[PDB]
RNA sequence: ACGGACCAAGGAGUCUAGCAAAUGUGCAAGUGUAUAUGAUUCUUUAAACAUUUUAUACGCAUAAUUAAUGU
RNA sequence: UAAAGCUAAAUAUAUGUAGGAGACCGAUAGCAAACAAGUACCGUGAGGGAAAGAUGAAAUAGUACUCAGGAAUGAGCAAUUAAAUAGUACCUGAAAUCGUUAAGAUGGAACGGAUUAAGAGAGAAAACAAGUAAAGAGGGGAA
């Protein structure tokens, strides 16, 4: 499995590369989501 | 090899862009999405998680004709104008190899019914 | 007592309103279930305000139909009502509260193309 | 009225339904419902079971243990629905043939080197769909420590329980009623 | 490109996370239906039953 | 009255966000996930979308 | 979060869940640790005995570094070593292991296990046990002490 | 037997420490990157990212028992 | 190595002054004080201590003239404004309580539950007619 590489003016095919092996990951919406809720709450400021 | 259709179902049952519900009138709940013949929300008849698909929306003034039948990943959206009657036919035999009869006529119907609509200038 | 149109039949037609509520005007009528020892509500004597229960409940192939013996479905744009032209026959079409009136005429307009029926096409006219 | 015991109504006592939110594991168990269901073989129906329980119900297995119980069952297939873990006491390992839902990393590179192979459950619902030759195991279920609080109270005759306590020592709850010499003994 | 070396797949010094693996799935292939229209499975079904 | 040391914020593990993060890059390669959450990307050749 | 507190469900309830007759007051059994040995004694006894009362000797300025001390099994002393390591000295017979346990954290050799038959090994430690001891004799290996 | 002349707004199981049980998640004989330091981090960012270029900071667990020398 | 002496950094800051910011409050809330607020006022004294924000875009548009009346004030054919039922006590303008007109009931309380009847007010989205034919006025699609 590869992908294409576009040039800048968005017609041509100027190369390909191979797909890296982190786009095989088990996809996780619950995990996603359970970690977010945690982390978003760093940025808060008292009152 | 982590992805399949059944898992596509599995993340887009509730959180989506497309599903539609009314508060009032509590029956009834929509998939407007652009590959979707009907707009019931279920996994035979939502784009998103079928592979091969064929429809007929308006999406400006005019009528689109739309197919995806994309098999190895190739997700291909082909975009053709529709024009007439003849016209449609002709291209849901050019392009709708996969679909059975009872689909066939469900599309021509809808078509039918999308050609009375027009708006001022 | 019951009443009964077509093949529709609903239980009960009179509100349940609280009770007192005819007597203290601190009272709303919105129903609440009376908690209290001596209540004469609760405790189900004959001759005063009656509980809701779960035995008035609707048939379930006729509970969300109108006297239109349709399905009720709220829009606010041109492009919301475009899922309606496949199941034109089970459902009409209500306009929101807060559309202006050259809204209003585009919607009316295209609901009779689609030959779908409109419940309050008479508004701001 | 009619004389019943709960109003005629039956009663049942287990969970119903999974928990987790894991969409993986919840095709898995739409995949296992309908195999117990149209090919009820009592293998599939423990299975399908066996993944809706909670996690202190689905113990780990070590790697000697797995070995010492497929001892007298070459070339055959062992089935848990835990996790395998390593063994650093195990010397050698031999040619085993494993199903279950989680491998550690270094179990799964011990289990490989020796010639075997590691399978999850929908490859052996694809290859074994009665569980031929298939071996079902388990772990130990009462082996947390939070088991040694339960039973009697310790302060029964004989009791075996484990008190909650702040630390350990002599100044920690030894002396009355624990000794003969301070007035009794448990 | 430097997507495979910060995730082990080519080592790097100060680039590659150390000691980090790419987690694993408790499924090889979640097509369930491709499963089930299998013939080694087909052919262990029982006859379709009835209802009341 | 509310205070100042109201636990404001978390600890999160290491290896739950790194697991997040590399469940988040694999579903931005997917075509059908990539429009449901609400891009118009109906004229997209390639969902990874590499350039040069 | 508040959203999920059982004290919503009580809303419009009378005494919130704690009871017409015996209210929800304060301290109506003491503060604290209070009353065990008078009227608490049955829960002290039941669930913690040997409460009351001190047994043994003063240790006056304890100094915990001059006895720290962690220990190993003999189950686990094949396992420190790398599994191709251990696949070598298996194969040769002419050559054995010294392993140096210090160097690992610790300090006293102890045991419980079984250590392979007819396998040689050398072994180093601050302090052994007798048992420990005999089981590497037995196999063919030596104990050594260092400080 | 006590409170209630009427109406509007307000009005009561919460926060922090410490322990346990239940359940979800990650890794697993280990697990948790403390205080700090680093970075082509610096509106947001008081967030996020990193770990010192046969590898001994510390906690809990991996072993018990005895007043105790100890074992 | 006591009974003499000096010494920067890493640490703290419910005070004073200056700067920046928030999943904070929104005029019975937030500091007691969004305003001539530690002010008016009370106590011999030590001390106690409030209530009170909003016309309009613009008043460099704040109400000119006539009639009645001692005046206050009212009315107009007269007048600013998009607007005066926005007229300075000026955005909106609820409930308790009161006025005017109409329609009913009424032998030592009044309201109410069930069920019907007699009046009065509103109502067509199921509570009848696709289509055909002749015009008239529009609005789209394709070759
Ligand atoms: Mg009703
Ligand atoms: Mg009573
Ligand atoms: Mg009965
Ligand atoms: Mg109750
Ligand atoms: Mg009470
Ligand atoms: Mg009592
Ligand atoms: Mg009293
Ligand atoms: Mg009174
Ligand atoms: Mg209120
Ligand atoms: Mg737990
Ligand atoms: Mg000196
Ligand atoms: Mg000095
Ligand atoms: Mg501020
Ligand atoms: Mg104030
Ligand atoms: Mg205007
Ligand atoms: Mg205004
Ligand atoms: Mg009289």
């Amino acid at each position: 499995p590869v992908a294409n590489v576009y040039s800048t003016n968005g017609k041509n095919v100027v190369g390909e590369v191979e797909i890296p092996v982190v786009f095989q990951t088990p996809i996780r919406n619950d995990l996603i989501q359970s970690v977010y809720t945690n982390m978003s709450k760093n940025r808060r400021h008292p009152y | 090899s982590n992805v399949s259709n059944a898992l596509v179902w599995e993340l887009t049952r509730k959180s989506n862009c497309f599903i539609k519900k009314n508060k009032a009138g509590k029956k009834g709940v929509f998939l407007c999405d652009p590959l979707n013949v009907n707009y019931k929300n279920t996994p035979s008849s939502s784009g998103l998680v079928k592979s091969n698909s064929t429809n007929v929306t308006l999406k400006d003034g005019k009528v689109v004709f739309s197919v995806k039948t994309s098999k190895e990943s190739n997700v291909v959206n082909q975009h053709f104008k529709a024009k007439n009657m003849k016209n449609v036919e002709k291209l849901l035999q050019q392009h709708g190899s996969f679909e059975k009869a009872k689909n066939k006529e469900k599309l021509l119907k809808k078509y039918k019914r999308l050609s009375k609509l027009y708006e001022t200038s | 007592a019951v009443k009964k149109v077509g093949k529709i039949i609903k239980k009960r037609t009179k509100k349940f309103t609280r009770f007192q509520s005819n007597r203290f005007m601190r009272v709303k009528p919105a129903w609440r279930k009376p908690r209290g020892i001596d209540c004469r509500v609760r405790r189900r004597y004959k001759g005063t305000n009656l509980m809701p229960s779960i035995g008035y409940g609707s048939n379930k192939k006729t509970k969300f139909l109108l006297p239109n013996n349709k399905y009720k479905y709220v829009v606010k744009n041109v492009k919301e009502m475009e899922p309606l032209i496949m199941n034109h026959t089970k459902y009409c079409v209500q306009i929101a509260h807060n559309v202006s009136s050259k809204k209003r005429k585009q919607i009316i307009e295209r609901a009779k193309q689609m030959n779908v029926s409109v419940i309050n096409a008479k508004a701001r006219l | 009225g009619i004389a019943l015991k709960n109003v005629g109504r039956i009663k049942k006592h287990g969970r119903k339904h999974l928990v987790s939110k894991n969409p993986y594991l919840r095709l898995l168990v739409k995949l296992y419902n309908f195999l117990a269901r149209r090919t009820n073989a009592n293998f599939n129906k423990i299975i399908a079971k066996r993944l809706i329980m909670p996690k202190r119900y689905r113990p780990p297995l070590s790697l000697s243990k797995l070995q010492y119980h497929m001892a007298n069952h070459p070339n055959d297939i062992a089935v848990v629905v835990g996790s395998i873990t390593d063994d650093k006491r195990l010397f050698s390992l031999k040619q085993l043939k494993v199903c279950a839902l989680r491998f550690t990393e270094t179990a799964r590179k011990r289990i490989e080197d020796a010639g075997g192979e590691c399978l999850t459950f929908d490859q052996l619902a694809l290859k074994y769909p009665t569980g031929k030759k298939c071996v079902l195991l388990r772990g130990p279920t009462k082996a947390r420590t939070a088991e040694k609080h339960f039973g009697k109270a310790p302060g029964k005759p004989k009791s075996k329980a484990r008190p909650y306590v702040r630390s350990k020592g002599r100044k920690f709850e030894k002396a009355r009623g624990r000794r003969k010499s301070r007035a009794y003994k448990k | 490109k430097k997507l495979d070396v910060i995730y082990g797949k080519i080592h790097e010094k100060k680039v590659t996370k150390k000691n980090y693996i790419l987690p694993k799935s408790i499924v090889h292939n979640p097509d369930i239906y491709r499963i089930i229209h299998s013939d080694k499975v087909q052919a262990s079904l029982l006859a379709k039953k009835k209802p009341c | 009255p509310t205070k100042i040391w109201r636990r404001w914020g978390r600890k999160v593990n290491l290896k739950e966000k790194r697991y997040a993060v590399c469940s988040s890059i694999a579903a931005s390669g997917v075509t059908s996930l990539v429009l449901a959450r609400g891009h118009r990307i109906s004229h997209l050749k390639e969902v990874p979308l590499v350039v040069s | 979060a508040t959203r999920f507190k059982k004290n919503r469900k009580k809303r419009g309830h009378v005494s919130a869940g704690h009871g017409r007759v015996g209210k929800h007051r304060k301290h109506p059994g003491g503060r604290g640790k209070a009353g065990g040995l008078h009227h608490m004694r049955i829960n002290f006894d039941k669930y913690h005995p040997g409460y009351f009362g001190k047994v043994g000797m003063r240790h006056l300025n304890l100094l915990k570094n001059r006895t720290y001390c962690p220990t190993i099994n003999v189950d686990k002393l094949w396992g420190l070593l790398p599994e191709e390591k251990k696949k070598e000295f298996s194969e040769n017979k002419d050559i054995a292991p010294v392993i140096d346990v210090t160097r690992k954290g610790y300090f006293k050799v102890l045991g419980n296990g079984k250590l392979k038959h007819n396998q040689p090994i050398v072994v180093k430690a601050r302090y052994f046990s007798s048992v420990a001891e005999k089981k590497i004799k037995a196999v063919g290996g030596q104990c050594i002490l260092v400080a």
